[PDB]
Parts: C-alpha cells; sequence; structure tokens
RNA sequence: AGGGGAUCGAAGAUGAUCAGAUACCGUCGUAGUCUUAACCAUAAACUAUGCCGACUAGGGAUCGGGUGGUGUUUUUCUUAUGACCCACUCGGCACCUUACGAGAAAUCAAAGUCUUUGGGUUCUGGGGGGAGUAUGGUCGCAAGGCUGAAACUUAAAGGAAUUG
C-alpha cells in the first residue's frame, strides 16, 4: 500500500530537487502535505505551489526554488519531549546554525525553532537542510 | 572434497549410526 | 517534459494523448450517444461503452453489440453526439 | 625556470590575477603547476604514506612508489596528490606537484554563534571513496580534530581547528580514506545554505576580462 | 532586451528551406528536443525554422562576446562540413579543426595542436562528439549544430538543423558568420545578400 | 527500500525479540548466556589455575617456525582437570622441576 | 624489405616542410640538396633520405598528402576553396518553379512567414521499408 | 564467478522452465534455447557431383533439392569446431548475426 | 559567513548556476560562463556588454543546458518563440 | 502399490587402453525412464536479486492492449475486415550510452532516491571450519526432511578485479 502519503510525496520533492526540475506534481496531497510545504514556504525552500482539487482526493504542483537540499522525514512518527527536540535537529540537520525539523504539534505544525519560543512539543514528521 | 559428496559422504555416516543406536533399542 | 514544463496548464495533446487517469484530472473519455434506429422515430442516449445488447424502448431492433471498448453500432445505423 | 603554457599560466605572471579565489570564482582549469605556488606561498607539503605496489612480469616485478601527499597551509586550502613513480623522490615531487592542481578550498564555518573567526566546517559533510565514508562534522570550539592520523594531518594543512569525523569503512587504505576526507572537505562549497540564498551578480572571469594579456602574440 | 528587427528575412527562410534544413530529422527523434512543428507521415520530422534563426543569432552573440576572436575553435569531422568550417574560419578569424581533432587538444598542453578555446563549435555532436567530451574537463561552451537525433550532452546553444548534410551544413555555418560579422564587423546591415556567397562553403566533387 | 527491519511506532516487540534472538550469533553474548567458561575451560572461568606439574613436556611446534617449545602437563587442583602449560624463558622448566 | 626507417621519414617529412622548394624530382639534385641543408653524419642516411624526399616529390605530382601539407600544398587548395568552380545562377534558387515543399512545410510557411513562393506535394506516405 | 552473462541460457525470461533438445554430435541433453541452433541448408548433392548427376539424368532443371538440417549443438560440442568462437568481454555483448 | 558584525569571512563566494541554482564549485570542471552581447538598434552588438549565464555541470552533462539556457535567454530578453510555458 | 517396457539407461556384465583403470569410449542392459494410485517435500526450485509502494533518462526497438492518421496496398467497383508505415499511449520481456546517481568492482536505470543515514512489512547472516554434524524434538514406509549444538580447531575463508 500507499503508507505515509507525506513521506512518499517528499521522496517525489527530493528527487526533482536532485536533478533540477523546477517544479514537481504530487498525487495524493494531504493537509500534513500542506502544512509541511507552508513551512517550507515560510522559511523559503520552496515557491509557489498549487493544489488541484481533483473532484476527488488530492494533487499538488509544487514550485522548487534551488534552495531544498534535502526534504526529509522521519517515519515512526516518534513522540518527542521538548529537550529531546535538541538530540533530533543535533542528529538530523547540518549544524547548531541554520535547519529546521518539521514537527506536529498541539501548536499545528511547526518548525523545531517556533516549537521551542512557543514552549510546546510534539511528534515529529520531516525536517530541511 | 566435491561437497555434493561430502554430503552423500555424511549421509552414509548417519546411516551406519543410526544401525548403532539401534542396536542398543 | 525537461526542467521547466509548467505542469497547470498542458498543451491539450498532452492531455488528449494521456492515460484517461493520468492527467491532472481524470476525465473519462467516454460519451452518450444519442442512438435512432431505423424503426422508430425515437432517440435512445446510448454510452458508448455499453457492456449489453442494447435494446431500443420497447422493440427488439437491437442498436449496439458490446465489443471490448466502443461498441459496434449494429447494421447501418444513424446517432447524435452525446 | 618559468614559462607558461594555458592562457591562464601568462595571465598570473603578468599579475592580473591577485590570488586566489577568483581562480576557483571562475573554476579555472589551472593545468599548470608554478601558477599556485606564484599565488599561494605557504604550500606545505607532507607525506602521508608510500606503499611499494608493483606489476607482476614475465620474471620478477615492478616496485611503484604511491607516494600520498597533503599539500596545504592554515588558510584553508588543501591538497592531495597520489603519485605513483619507481623512484620514491620523484613519486614525492610529482605528488606534491599534482597536490597543487587539485588543491581546494574549505568552507570553514562556526560551531554555533559567529562570536569569532570560523575554524570548524559550516556542516555535516560527507565523502565516499573506495569503501570509506569520511563523515565530519563540525566541532565546538577548542573541542580538537577527532580524527584518524591521516585525516588529521589533511585537517591540519586545512586550518579546521575543530572537527569530529566518523571515517567509516575500511579506513586503513588511506589512498582512499584521504581521498574520502579531500571530497567531504569539496563538498562544503557545493552545499548550500540560507547564506548563500542571497544572488550574487555574476561576475566576468579574468580569462574574459584580460584576453589581450593572456594567449602568445 | 530585443530589437524587434531580426525576424527572418523572406529570401533567408527561402535560403533555409532550399537547402532542407527542415525537411530532415526523420523517423528518430530525441525527446529534449522541441524544435518540431509538426511530423510529416512515414520517416520525416518537420523542424520549426524560428526557432532555429533565433538560436543561430544567439550563437553569434556568444560567439561575438569573445573579445580575441583567434579563439573560438569550430570543429568539423563528418567531411560535409569540413569546408565550411575552414570558410568560417577565413571571414571571421577564429583557428579550426577540419576532419580529426586530435584528443588532449583542449586538455593536455603539450600537442602540437593544442588549442585553448574560449567557446567551441561543432558540426555533428553524434562524430565530433569526442571534442566536446574533452571540452567539459575545461570548462568551455559548446555551440552545436545539432539535428533532432543526436545526443546533446555538454552543449549549449544546441542550433536546430538537418544533418542528412550535403547543402544544410554549409547554409547553416553561413548564417552564422553572416550574423557574426553583422554582429560586430564589416556588415551594418540585415539587408543586402551581399557578397561572399552561401555557395563558397558546400561540399566540393573529389 | 523499506529496509528489512519493521519500523512502527508500535513495532518494539518485533525488534526486542528479533535482537533477543540474533544476538544469539555473537560469539561473546553466546558464551556469556550459555557459560562455557564455567561449565567448561579447563580454569572455572577464572584468571588462573594452581595446577601441579605432572610431567615436563616438549611440544613440538606447527609450521614456518621450528621449536620444541618445552612446556608442562599441569593436573588443575580444583577440577582434577589435566591441561598443558608452556613455561617461558630460556629453560626454566629446569627452574619449574 | 626496404621499409625506410623512422629517422629517415622522420627528416624527410620535416626537410620537405621547410624547403618544398629546392627539391626538383630526381634524385641526384636532392641528394645535393639535402646535404646542404641537414646535417647528416652518415652516407647512407642522408642517401636513404634523399630516396624518401624524391618519393615525397613524386607523389606531390599526383596531388597532396597527409601530412604533407605545408604554406604551398595549403595554397595548393585554396584558390579552389576561395573561387570555387561553381556557381551559376545563385545557385539554390527557384529555378524550376518555387519550391515543391510539403503540406507541414507550407503549413509551417503560414505561421511564421505571410507570403512566400510554394509548391504543395500530395505527400505519399508509402508502403513497406 | 560472477556472470559472464546476462542472459546466460537467453530465450528463457519469463518462462520458468522449458524443455530440452538432445544435441546432434554427443547427444548431451540442452535446453532448446542454450542450444545453438543452427541451420544447415545443404544440398542433396554435394557441388563436386553435380554435373555428373545432370549428364546422366532424365529430364531438364529437375528438383535438386536441400535437405534442411536443423542442427542443434551442445555449446561445448558447438566450440569444438562449429559457430560458437570464444569473444572477447567487450565482443561479447554483441547479439548481430556475423558475416553478410 | 558574517563574524562578529558583518567583517564577511569565507571567500569564494561562488557562482550559482542560473540554471539551477546549485552551486558551482571550485572543481566543477564542467561549469561555464555562457556570455551573451547585448543588441542595438540596426546591427551593433555593444562592445563589452553581457548578459551572463553560469551553468552547473549536472545540467550539462544530462543534456538539460540547452534548454535552460534557452528558457534563461527568453525570460531574461535574448529570444522570443523559443522556449514555451507548457510542453 | 499398479501397468508397460521401444531406445537410451544408476546397477551389472564386458572390450580395448594405460605402470594399472570395477573410469571415460566400446558393446550390451534389471531399476527405472513413461504412465496410474500413494507418499516424499528437496534442487545452481538461481533473475544465485523478498513482497508491496512511490519517484527520478533519453535512445530506439521488442511484443500484448488501444488511439489517430483523405497514409499505402489488398480489390469484389466505394470497400469493410486484414497487414503494415508513422506518432503517442496502458500492459508485458529485454538491450545502448553516459553516468551527473549506485556500487568493492563486475556492473546496475535498479542493485538509484543511504553517514544529505527513517514509505510499509516478512524473512535470513554475523571469520573460517567443526556442521547442516551430535543431540533432542517433529515429520516421514524408508530414503530422508524440517528444526539445530557446542567442545575442539584455525588466521585466514572469501569476493571482485590487476598484472603475470
Ligand atoms: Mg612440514
Ligand atoms: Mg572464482
Ligand atoms: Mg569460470
Ligand atoms: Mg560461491
Ligand atoms: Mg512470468
Ligand atoms: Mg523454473
Ligand atoms: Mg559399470
Ligand atoms: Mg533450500
Ligand atoms: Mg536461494
Ligand atoms: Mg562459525
Ligand atoms: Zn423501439
Ligand atoms: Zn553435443
Amino acid at each position: 500500500t500507499r503508507t505515509s502519503v507525506l513521506a512518499d510525496a517528499l521522496n517525489a520533492i527530493n528527487n526533482a530537487e536532485k536533478t533540477g526540475k523546477r517544479q514537481v506534481l504530487i498525487r495524493p496531497s494531504s493537509k500534513v502535505i500542506i502544512k509541511f510545504l507552508q513551512v517550507m514556504q515560510k522559511h523559503g525552500y520552496i515557491g509557489e505551489f498549487e493544489y488541484i482539487d481533483d473532484h476527488r482526493s488530492g494533487k499538488i504542483v509544487v514550485q522548487l526554488n534551488g534552495r531544498l537540499n534535502k526534504c526529509g522525514v522521519i517515519s515512526p512518527r516518534f513522540n518527542v519531549k521538548i529537550a529531546d527536540v535538541e538530540k533530533w535537529t543535533a542528529n538530523l540537520l547540518p549544524a547548531r546554525q541554520f535547519g529546521y525539523v518539521i514537527l506536529t504539534t498541539s501548536a499545528g505544525i511547526m518548525d523545531h525553532e517556533e516549537a521551542h519560543r512557543k514552549h510546546v512539543s510534539g511528534k515529529i514528521l520531516g525536517f530541511v537542510y | 572434497m566435491r561437497a555434493k559428496w561430502r554430503k552423500k559422504r555424511t549421509r552414509r555416516l548417519k546411516r551406519k549410526r543410526r544401525k548403532v543406536r539401534a542396536r542398543s533399542k | 517534459m525537461v526542467l521547466v514544463q509548467d505542469l497547470l496548464h498542458p498543451t491539450a495533446a498532452s492531455e488528449a494523448r494521456k492515460h484517461k487517469l493520468k492527467t491532472l484530472v481524470q476525465s473519462p473519455r467516454s460519451h452518450f450517444l444519442d442512438v435512432k434506429c431505423p424503426g422508430c422515430l425515437n432517440i435512445t442516449t446510448v454510452f458508448s461503452h455499453a457492456q449489453t445488447a442494447v435494446t431500443c424502448e420497447s422493440c427488439s431492433t437491437v442498436l449496439c453489440t458490446p465489443t471490448g471498448g466502443k461498441a459496434k453500432l449494429s447494421e447501418g445505423t444513424s446517432f447524435r453526439r452525446k | 625556470g618559468w614559462v607558461p603554457v594555458t592562457k591562464l599560466g601568462r595571465l598570473v605572471k603578468a599579475g592580473k590575477i591577485s590570488s586566489i579565489e577568483e581562480i576557483f570564482l571562475h573554476s579555472l582549469p589551472v593545468k599548470e603547476f608554478q601558477i599556485i605556488d606564484q599565488l599561494l606561498p605557504n604550500l606545505k607539503d607532507e607525506v602521508m604514506n608510500i606503499k611499494p605496489v608493483q606489476k607482476q612480469t614475465r620474471a620478477g616485478q615492478r616496485t611503484r612508489f604511491k607516494a600520498v601527499v597533503v599539500v596545504g597551509d592554515s588558510n584553508g586550502h588543501v591538497g592531495l596528490g597520489i603519485k605513483t613513480a619507481k623512484e620514491v623522490a620523484g613519486a614525492i615531487r610529482a605528488g606534491i606537484i599534482i597536490a597543487k592542481l587539485s588543491v581546494i578550498p574549505i568552507r570553514r564555518g562556526y560551531w554555533g554563534t559567529n562570536l569569532g573567526q570560523p575554524h570548524s566546517l559550516a556542516t555535516k559533510t560527507s565523502g565516499k571513496c573506495g569503501s570509506v565514508s569520511v563523515r565530519l562534522i563540525p566541532a565546538p570550539r577548542g573541542s580538537g580534530i577527532v580524527a584518524s592520523p591521516a585525516v588529521k594531518k589533511l585537517m591540519q594543512l586545512a586550518g579546521v581547528e575543530d572537527v569530529y569525523t566518523s571515517s567509516t569503512g575500511s579506513t586503513r587504505t588511506l589512498e582512499n580514506t584521504l581521498k574520502a576526507a579531500f571530497v567531504a572537505i569539496g563538498n562544503t562549497y557545493g552545499f548550500l545554505t540560507p547564506n548563500l540564498w542571497e544572488v550574487q551578480a555574476l561576475t566576468p572571469s579574468p580569462m574574459d576580462v584580460y584576453a589581450d594579456y593572456a594567449t602568445a602574440s | 532586451s530585443l530589437p524587434s528587427t531580426f525576424d527572418l528575412t523572406s529570401e533567408d527562410a527561402q535560403l533555409l528551406l532550399a537547402a532542407r534544413v527542415h525537411l530532415g530529422a526523420k523517423n528518430v527523434q530525441v525527446h529534449q528536443e522541441p524544435y518540431v512543428y509538426k511530423a510529416r507521415p512515414d520517416g520525416v520530422n518537420v523542424i520549426n525554422v524560428g526557432k532555429t534563426w533565433e538560436k543561430i543569432v544567439l550563437a553569434a552573440r556568444i560567439i561575438a562576446a569573445i573579445p580575441n576572436p583567434e579563439d573560438v575553435v569550430a570543429i568539423s569531422s563528418r567531411t560535409y562540413g569540413q569546408r565550411a568550417v575552414l570558410k568560417y574560419a577565413a571571414h571571421t578569424g577564429a583557428t579550426p579543426i577540419a576532419g580529426r581533432f586530435t584528443p588532449g587538444s583542449f586538455t593536455n598542453y603539450i600537442t602540437r595542436s593544442f588549442k585553448e578555446p574560449r567557446l567551441v563549435i561543432v558540426t555533428d555532436p553524434r562524430s565530433d562528439a569526442q571534442a566536446i567530451k574533452e571540452s567539459s574537463y575545461v570548462n568551455i561552451p559548446v555551440i552545436a549544430l545539432t539535428d533532432l537525433d543526436s545526443p546533446s550532452e555538454y552543449v549549449d546553444v544546441a542550433i536546430p538543423c538537418n544533418n542528412r548534410g550535403k547543402h544544410s551544413i554549409g547554409l547553416i555555418w553561413y548564417l552564422l558568420a553572416r550574423e557574426v560579422l553583422r554582429l560586430r564587423g564589416a556588415l551594418p546591415d540585415r539587408t543586402q545578400p551581399w557578397a561572399i556567397m552561401p555557395d563558397l562553403y558546400f561540399y566540393r566533387n573529389p | 527500500m523499506g529496509k528489512g527491519k519493521p519500523r512502527g511506532l508500535n513495532s518494539a516487540r518485533k525488534l526486542r525479540v528479533h535482537r533477543r534472538n540474533n544476538r544469539w550469533a555473537e560469539t561473546t553474548y553466546k558464551k556469556r548466556l550459555l557459560g562455557t567458561a564455567f561449565k567448561s575451560s579447563p580454569f572455572g572461568g577464572s584468571s588462573h589455575a594452581k595446577g601441579i606439574v605432572l610431567e615436563k613436556i616438549g611440544i613440538e611446534s606447527k609450521q614456518p617456525n621450528s621449536a620444541i617449545r618445552k612446556c608442562v602437563r599441569v593436573q588443575l587442583i580444583k577440577n582434577g582437570k589435566k591441561v598443558t602449560a608452556f613455561v617461558p624463558n630460556d629453560g626454566c622448566l629446569n627452574f619449574v622441576d | 624489405g626496404r621499409v625506410r626507417t623512422k629517422t629517415v621519414k622522420r627528416a624527410s617529412k620535416a626537410l620537405i616542410e621547410k624547403y618544398y622548394p629546392k627539391l626538383t624530382m630526381d634524385f641526384q639534385t636532392n641528394k645535393r640538396l639535402c646535404d646542404e641543408i641537414a646535417t647528416i653524419q652518415s652516407k647512407r642516411l642522408r642517401n636513404k633520405i634523399a630516396g624518401y624526399t624524391t618519393h615525397l616529390m613524386k607523389r606531390i605530382q599526383k596531388g597532396p598528402v597527409r601530412g604533407i601539407s605545408f604554406k604551398l600544398q595549403e595554397e595548393e587548395r585554396e584558390r579552389k576553396d576561395q573561387y570555387v568552380p561553381d556557381v551559376s545562377a545563385l545557385d539554390l534558387s527557384h529555378s524550376n518553379d518555387v519550391l515543391n515543399v510539403d503540406t507541414q512545410t507550407a503549413e509551417l510557411v503560414n505561421s511564421l512567414g505571410l507570403k512566400l513562393p510554394l509548391s504543395v506535394s500530395s505527400v505519399s506516405a508509402v508502403r513497406d521499408r | 564467478m560472477p556472470k559472464k552473462r546476462a542472459s546466460n541460457g537467453r530465450n528463457k525470461k519469463g518462462r520458468g522452465h522449458v524443455k530440452p533438445v538432445r544435441c546432434v554430435n554427443c547427444s548431451r541433453s540442452v535446453p532448446k534455447d542454450k542450444a545453438i541452433k543452427r541451420m544447415a541448408i545443404r544440398n542433396i548433392v554435394e557441388a563436386a557431383a553435380i554435373r555428373d548427376l545432370s549428364e546422366a539424368s532424365v529430364y531438364a532443371e529437375y528438383a535438386l533439392p536441400k535437405t534442411y538440417n536443423k542442427l542443434h549443438y551442445c555449446i561445448s560440442c558447438a566450440i569444438h569446431a562449429r559457430i560458437v568462437r570464444v569473444r572477447s568481454r567487450t565482443d561479447r555483448r554483441i547479439r548481430a548475426p556475423p558475416q553478410r | 559567513m558574517e563574524n562578529d558584525k558583518g567583517q564577511l569571512v569565507e571567500l569564494y563566494v561562488p557562482r550559482k548556476c542560473s540554471a539551477t541554482n546549485r552551486i558551482i564549485k571550485a572543481k566543477d570542471h564542467s561549469s561555464v560562463q555562457i556570455n551573451i552581447a547585448q543588441v542595438d538598434e540596426e546591427g551593433r552588438a555593444i562592445p563589452g556588454e553581457y548578459v551572463t549565464y553560469a551553468l552547473s555541470g549536472y545540467i550539462r552533462a544530462r543534456g538539460e543546458a540547452d534548454d535552460s539556457l534557452n528558457r534563461l535567454a527568453q525570460q531574461d530578453g535574448l529570444l522570443k518563440n523559443v522556449w514555451s510555458y507548457s510542453r
């Protein structure tokens, strides 16, 4: 089966961005996807993206910016206990300096810097660097 | 020696071993 | 199809070419052909892929032999589009 | 004893390329050797290992010597030459010469917070040569280079003050571990950041600008 | 941006169309590669002309952009272009290579025929290929006269063209030289068929 | 690829049972879990063993080198097992007696 | 087994390169011309050089040759490349009618151009290969 | 030992385990795929007749037929003489029918 | 990148490919600078003025350097009718 | 356990050869082979490539489905089927080039999207041997299978490629 759509989508992104396609298509297209992408937009790893409504399921067209390096997804959505964020981001992203860890939470879908300001953690989805 | 025969070798060795332990019920 | 395609607006050639499923929107490419039999002056809305030996409204004229894809319209018959 | 072939050779003799960045800026194919000595005076020049390496013959064998040479400074440029010549000295010579062609700069970063001059890597990089991954993996200040002796000496000549490594795979084959730690170094300017997001103008190269001064009459 | 002047003269189209530049490439058709305006039935592809000549100007614009002209190494191996390249050599003084390239001519700073281009021109990336694949080792563009069958690996500014050969090769070189001269040179006007001649290029009776 | 092993947020058991039952091919772990040290290994899983020199042997060594090694068959006290101990240094089985 | 050596063929190649003039077909002349210019130690070698030079001259009469195209041989094209036997007419004019163009080409001409000369062919696609 | 070939036995691809053919010379059972299936279209009469036969014969033009031995060879059997001919690593990629 | 208060550390601030935005490295022997001369009215190619376009080695070796340079030119006004939005 | 047994044909006889050779070859030729009713349950049962899932590159072909061509020919006048050509398409089976991607490499468009490490799942392996043995189950008419040890032993066993 097609399991984690988010992953299965971000995989296409990661393939697209690897070759230098200026865009990608993403079949299934969720809230999470869009709130994940929305996050990439707010930092700037991603251009426009255009959610098609198949009178049906979803479908997205992303515009890549040549800025994504990796559009990570961590797989069993591990629960994170606020301090353990530091151990995830340390182990996933290059450097204390720059990068983001896209985590769903009580607050919605933040990145790990926004989630530290708020003082609210939860599950992880993926990351970007 | 050739491994198929080294297999066949230890097949007889078992079938002799079966007669030995069967001689004491 | 390399690097930059602007994938929201394909050329209609591609849409017509690609699978009826494998486009931006799954739109079927079948129609409800309004067939007229030689007998009665009345028009049956024959779906082009019937799957059935399609009779008329009452008289047993037999309109369309259901083949695999589109049905072969039985004998010298006439039809409107959709 | 100079006399250059290659536009760029003549061009550096004229003194219109300053040193060195411009070469890298326009990825200029530095096939000649003299160039890098002229521009970079502080190239030292350290032989890692020298295996004997023998071809087998109708009778006996052919002992060549693959001398591995990390060339560098503490500025932020490093070289890696391997050369197999039958005489050993000549091999180190030709190794040093090759290492000064392959010479390559290193994005040196922080650690975390800028404060003082950078002397770790920016990011976690990796190399992969044969079956060695060198990963490294920027330190915090003063923690030291933490490395296989081979990787360390490469990272002394870089001027990376502090970095953790995860030299992984058969790191005992040194040619490869260096080639790995060379590529992981190469990767740096090559990995993007949000500090590059800001777009540049794309300058004209010295070749395009100083056309007349390059080439023969 | 543009002058809105160069829209291809009605005669020059007739010149291109005379050489069958757009009645070529055939069945075989690479997927890069949008220089088709329609395809004629059975063993034919029809090349979009406007796309060619905008690039023939673009190429020239780049060829002009190198200040030192004795530098743009044109190359040809496959015989039908050999003479045309040497004509392009004569008008715009830019050392080229007819026939055999010699590998290690852009690389390998010892060879007798060591060039060092700051632009390369090629007729058949099927054949001259080597020189193209070589040029990648030393950071040079590669203007090429690609048909819609040939590979454009390590190629920038691929002029669409018919490479059955014979006429179309020499014609398209001549239209380059033309627009390289018009873009900085003697000729100040797009008009006047002038002389020169297209037939100066072309393949000869051996 | 999924990479063999399970990845569920509720897998755990199919990890923790798998790693119990692969470990068993780790020869470090097997000796520790099965008490080869205690049940075998002449010394009782112990640094040392006092044992009475039953005889001074000369053991002709394996190949490349060639030397009779001057050893001692022992009888380990505690277990009553018999082993063969080497005697290091020039002669010194002379000192062993 | 008279195949002339490298030095023979190397010199004689470099001899005719620098001195196409001062080489009259016949041997004894070219022999004395060789001992003048190039500084041969031997007698036989010098005679053997002269022997190849001649064979190069005698080929030169029957057209040019590969590896032997220096200055005068370049010019002995070259005129012909410059002033070609062709062309009368243009050539590549609309000599017979006004171009037998195809339907697809006529349609292409109409899109880009406005009014050009045409002679619409039938476009017989044809059976078999 | 890695793969010499990608095909190996060749026809067999998408096809469990096909039937075999006894070879000609050795009578060595080989799959009808691994088989080296040469065609020997030989004349019924050898070239150095043929005149002699047609001289003594009744009729003109004649049947003069050709026997159609579709041979097979057990690769080994084939190598020992026949079309096989041990090619170079790079040359082994070529499927082109030889000569012609 | 920026130490203390600006003071831009780290030289070699790189050519980023015009097509991909991907970085062109110091040893991208494959990278390029296409320079294109500016046009003026009635002939004239304006000596010493270029619209520069770097290409990455990636797009160049694939073959996607062709159409990316078109689209690059097309957007930046050196062409018409060449690169299409849809295909 | 039945039926049949043509030829080959484990066993055997037997004719040569070689220092010898119950080994090829030679000649014959029960068991089988073939089949039917039971079992057995393993094979280089090998694509030595688990299954599903997505996405990355072109080339041309290749076939089983399906579209369009005032295309060509069939010719019984328009034909209409058929059969191609050409372009593109869902499904299948495999090649070419560069690899910028993988890979120890051979190679691989999957064995890619992996130290820039996380789509889902099942299984297997942890130096070589000892050993697929000992034992104990368990299954089998049995052969044997499945399951599966250590003590002891040893510095290599491999793999791929390079030159000889
Ligand atoms: Mg011995
Ligand atoms: Mg082997
Ligand atoms: Mg073998
Ligand atoms: Mg094996
Ligand atoms: Mg199948
Ligand atoms: Mg099978
Ligand atoms: Mg016998
Ligand atoms: Mg098995
Ligand atoms: Mg198996
Ligand atoms: Mg073991
Ligand atoms: Zn009715
Ligand atoms: Zn045989």
